[PDB]
């Protein structure tokens, strides 16, 4: 996020980091329950990647994070890689997250819910702060 | 480039798809929602994470960080997967697995 | 444009 | 869902 600010630690408890085998953070995701994460299809997650829950500072070793294996990647087969449309994947975890102060689920909308232009929302992540 | 160690956040507005098309044209599909162009931007490494809106006291997943400006310009809208268009598939997938 |  | 135990502050 460019021109954002640091979050209060633990205040976005559904936010996960997707890390590859080398420990590199490459994408975010959101817990929707203890067994499932929603992310983008274009992130290209595999069962060799790891979901990291409960994290704030990726440079700290003192956070009680949960490193969760991925059992199966469910890419929405409406996903169109040419247009990047329908850009959603579900990750089924091999072992459930343990919900806590700092690890819990985001709500999902009904398909008929209205989120009007002009509404102020929030986005979160460990993406670049400067290109 | 700078990658942060610490989790970042930004507030930003939702756009209409019609208005977002003034920036991105026919790249904008119904299963996308644009947000930003407001002095902040999602950027590389944010992909897959949440765009949440607070409704009746609870944060609800409205978007999934998807794509946008290749330089993360804060004057151009970011593009997010529109969760309302995708949630039926989420529920079907959970039910079947 | 670029994936994010 | 949706109600963090640690409230965010923007």
């Amino acid at each position: 996020i460019v021109n954002g600010e640091e979050a209060v630690p633990g205040s976005w408890p559904w936010q996960v980091s997707l890390q590859d085998k080398t420990g590199f953070h490459f994408c975010g995701g959101s817990l929707i329950n203890e067994n499932w994460v929603v992310t983008a299809a274009h992130c290209g997650v595999t069962t060799s990647d790891v979901v990291v829950a409960g994290e704030f500072d990726q440079g700290s070793s003192s956070e009680k994070i949960q490193k969760l294996k991925i059992a199966k990647v469910f890419k929405n087969s409406k996903y169109n890689s040419l247009t990047i449309n329908n850009d959603i994947t579900l990750l089924k975890l091999s072992t459930a997250a343990s919900f806590s102060q700092t690890v819990s689920a985001v709500c999902l909308p009904s398909a008929s819910d209205d989120f009007a232009a002009g509404t102020t929302c929030v986005t979160t992540g460990w993406g670049l702060t400067r290109y | 480039a700078n990658t942060p160690d610490r989790l970042q956040q930004a507030s930003l507005p939702l756009l209409s798809n019609t208005n977002c098309k003034k920036y991105w044209g026919t790249k904008i599909k119904d299963a996308m929602i644009c947000a930003g162009a407001s002095g902040v931007s999602s950027c590389m490494g944010d992909s897959g994470g949440p765009l949440v809106c607070k409704k009746n006291g609870a944060w609800t997943l409205v978007g999934i960080v998807s794509w946008g400006s290749s330089t993360c310009s804060t004057s151009t809208p970011g593009v997010y997967a529109r969760v309302t268009a995708l949630v039926n598939w989420v529920q079907q997938t959970l039910a079947a697995n | 444009s670029w994936p994010w | 869902c949706g109600v963090p135990a640690i409230q965010p502050v923007l």
